[PDB]
């Protein structure tokens, strides 16, 4: 049987999968149970910044990922990491 | 995610990290019009970029901005660039930090130009400047090898051991596929064909990539192309010239192997590797020949790897075999390299950052990476 | 239980007092990266233990912790009995008292400092420093007798009689394996082959450790040597390279018999040996010569005993048989006499407490044992 | 009279014994035309020798007769001394003795071939092979101290007291000018300048024997070369191409003195030196310090003697003055050594008889001199 309760984690709320049309824009948004700790984004193999063709916006303890420019590259599989919680997401692209 | 541009010999690939494979692949050419044009209702055109150019490659000049991994014109990059940036990638250069992926044993003055380049032209916030053949590794997958990296501008050696770079051991060759280009546009004007423009001088490059293949015996080709039936093939021109060879399209691949019909003192690429091995350690030299990596662009040709194996196996001792692994798609290997470089957590503290660039000046380049 | 480690030039054993055979033997080297290392994706380990820089052993330098009995670097030496400890014999210092065993006439700070590094670095309720000489000699299993050790480090000569030993007929040689090593590396230099890096230095150890031998006589061996039918062979080194070797594989043993290629005044081992006879008392003397020891790693090279044989009952009284007894593995004798030293319940008592270090002083070892 | 010759690396030094300067100096190079010649007023002059290959090196292939002290080519050599005897020399073999000049522990094959083609190609009554350590000594006119003899070729320590040489204290290093010129173009490539051919190796050759200097300080003139003014030089080709150089000249004879740049283990010349003289006997060691003198192909550049006194003065003892005797045209001294060491009346007995040599064999020479 499975443990049943898992190690403390710094996630209130864990993002969930969605899907999105090549072209069409991405949003995700992700809580922390505990704020002052910065929130890394990775996508399937690449790490995600507060950088332009990715945008995030930090407000309080809730973090929010916002993808424009999603398409058939961004197939596969991201994983976001906040302080020692780790934690990882779906995206489905449809051509 | 991050962008990666090749800035290589004739064409500009440019992607995005994290992917397989990349966004644009065009040649870096500028074409324009010679001669006056005769026609009622034309645009006239008067610039024409990328593979538009290679259409209409007759009538147009054709220009290479990057010479022997050397640019002779920055407005011409800047316009491949920008190209690269708005058009196949639809991405801003503001957005993420750029990768580009540099030849081993390159001049001082191109690290230092093309980074003011991306810091100054392109305002980004960080950029790095790779290395070819610990890339093509990458792609590999292996820790320990040595790695040939011919590009279609200088073909360089760099052999690796469990991540430690032996520089003394690194050897750089002036021979590659654009100098068989040369050669062989000089080979067919004795035949009776005459190519002495870079329009048609690409003609002769299309030809050599996919008719052009590497002889298991050169002198046996030789003897037998007297009486050749499948040694001869029938190209078609865009502009509708017909054009047969025979025993021409194998002994250009030969020379790289047999640089003595170029007329240079310099030996083969076999040679080079095995000079390369010799620089290296003892110790690390056993391994080395069983791991060897075929990349590049001229590396292409069927029968390389096969030649090649024969070849360092009868120089090389016989107590250990010698395995080759040249996988398909190795000229893009280096463009790939860049895309997964840029992919480590490792990496991206490593950038070179424009704070960096403001304090310390333009030759940290060198201080900082390889 | 208790631990036992033997801290000998070249090689660390260790292992668990009261077994016949050390659990863990490796080289003692510890090796780092002579150059930089351009690849993205490694840990870097600036520093390498044991076997593993054996295998790395071309780009790392490789550097030896102990020099003639004495180490250069202490931290280096932690290293190795960390890696001692934990890596193979998967225990605690805390959990068992520490044997450690060292040459005759050794300086005063290496006693000191050793025994301060277990006291405060490793901590365990009690520590012991014997004499290599004393424990060859338990192995053998024999009362009285004269024993000669010699290491890769400094040979040394202890006579013993009835469990009582004279400090002024213990002699001190500073020939060694190691150094015929270095003598080797120099002869190899005329024929036409040179070694000049630690990394390859290790591999002509190896040649001279199987394919040297040593010559009943010197002067006729190197006569025939003109006409070489079955004194060449070929070994094969880990590079490919192919070395043949003649009348040289024999004439590298000879030296510890004639210094003089060398270039040192000292006497050869049986001159050495009968010296130490001379200096012990006369009555003594008689069961000396019948009960000789051979131990270390420079007696390995078979014919040595049978050579010793001749040469001591000519020089000596024809009065009494000569008797050398020099058993194989005596090379690992010295960590052996470690394991079995431990085991005695008397021998527990002796050991050096911490308490006694922390109230008298490090200047108490001498005062303690010898 | 006597004729010497010295057969070293990159030239043939050849005179008549008893002078200060001798007649012929010149390359020891031959040089083929590798290109086919169209020209309407040629022999087409397939072979040159000498001097004359210096003026038409662009289009002949250089091929050296002599590697590190060793002939790959037997012909092209007896073509040199053919040319030295005859050409400008304008005496007979047979004449008078002759005296080769060969570098301390060099292959037992070197000297028994050199003597048997010295007694049959060309006939001599006797000849005679010397050590250059010796000879330099002789030239500076001492009894005692310590000789650093760095050829085109090898560089070798040779200390003596008084009268004798120790065998053991007597040290091989594998740096020379020949490296350097390897390093140095290299060095080139990195700037923007390459150079892979025979011919115009040469050349970066001949930019440092005169352009290059010895820095007092490497890390300061390289700090200083932001703002070059007078380090900057042009250098004039033969073919008709310009090369400017800066900082990249003085960090080439840095490297002796800093292996590191190079990759190698091995300690430069001040510590080579200095491990010289800590093989030797401590009583000598005093005079050995202030009797150093510098010979060789690469102590040309000015400056090393300073450099070399500072250092060795910082290492060594202060109670004892050092001082370092560098005499102008030292690289010539080992050719002028063998003309004044066959002079002396004591010498000609000590000549290899032809004989001698039949009567016993070519193995004889290590049993007759050093």
């Amino acid at each position: 049987p499975e443990p049943g309760k898992k190690p403390v984690s710094a996630f209130s709320k864990k993002p969930r999968s969605v899907e999105v049309a090549a072209g069409s824009p991405a949003v995700f948004e992700a809580e922390t149970e505990r704020a002052g700790v910065k929130v890394r984004w990775q996508r399937g193999g690449s790490d995600i910044s507060a950088s332009n063709k990715y945008g995030l916006a930090t407000e309080g303890t809730r973090h929010t990922l916002t993808v424009r420019e999603v398409g058939p590259a961004d197939q596969g599989s991201y994983a976001v990491i906040a302080g020692s919680s780790k934690v990882k997401f779906d995206l489905k692209v449809i051509e | 995610a991050a962008l990666v541009i090749d800035n290589g010999s004739g064409m500009c690939k440019a992607g995005f990290a994290g992917d397989d494979a990349p966004r644009a692949v065009f040649p870096s050419i500028v074409g324009r019009p010679r001669h006056q044009g005769v026609m009622v209702g034309m645009g006239q055109k008067d610039s024409y970029v990328g593979d538009e150019a290679q259409s209409k490659r007759g009538i147009l000049t054709l220009k290479y901005p990057i010479e022997h991994g050397i640019v002779t014109n920055w407005d011409d990059m800047e316009k491949i660039w920008h190209h690269t940036f708005y058009n196949e990638l639809r991405v801003a250069p503001e957005e993420h930090p750029v990768l580009l992926t540099e030849a081993p044993l390159n001049p001082k003055a191109n690290r230092e130009k093309m980074t003011q380049i991306m810091f100054e032209t392109f305002n980004t916030p960080a950029m790095y400047v790779a290395i070819q053949a610990v890339l093509s590794l990458y792609a590999s997958g292996r820790t320990t090898g040595i790695v040939m990296d011919s590009g279609d501008g200088v073909t360089h050696t760099v052999p690796i051991y469990e991540g430690y770079a032996l520089p003394h051991a690194i050897l750089r060759l002036d021979l590659a596929g654009r100098d068989l280009t040369d050669y062989l546009m000089k080979i067919l004007t004795e035949r009776g064909y005459s190519f002495t423009t870079t329009a048609e001088r690409e003609i002769v490059r299309d030809i050599k990539e996919k008719l052009c293949y590497v002889a298991l015996d050169f002198e046996q080709e030789m003897a037998t192309a007297a009486s050749s039936s499948s040694l001869e093939k029938s190209y078609e021109l865009p502009d509708g010239q017909v054009i047969t060879i025979g025993n021409e399209r194998f002994r250009c691949p030969e020379a790289l192997f047999q640089p003595s019909f170029l007329g240079m003192e310099s030996c083969g690429i076999h040679e080079t590797t095995f000079n390369s091995i010799m620089k290296c350690d003892v110790d690390i030299r056993k391994d080395l020949y069983a791991n060897t990596v075929l990349s590049g662009g001229t590396t292409m040709y069927p029968g390389i790897a096969d030649r090649m194996q024969k070849e360092i196996t009868a120089l090389a001792p016989s107590t250990m075999k010698i395995k080759i692994i040249a996988p398909p798609e190795r000229k893009y290997s280096v463009w790939i390299g860049g895309s997964i470089l840029a992919s480590l957590s490792t990496f991206q503290q490593m950038w070179i950052s424009k704070q960096e660039y403001d304090e310390s000046g333009p030759s940290i380049v060198h201080r900082k990476c390889f």
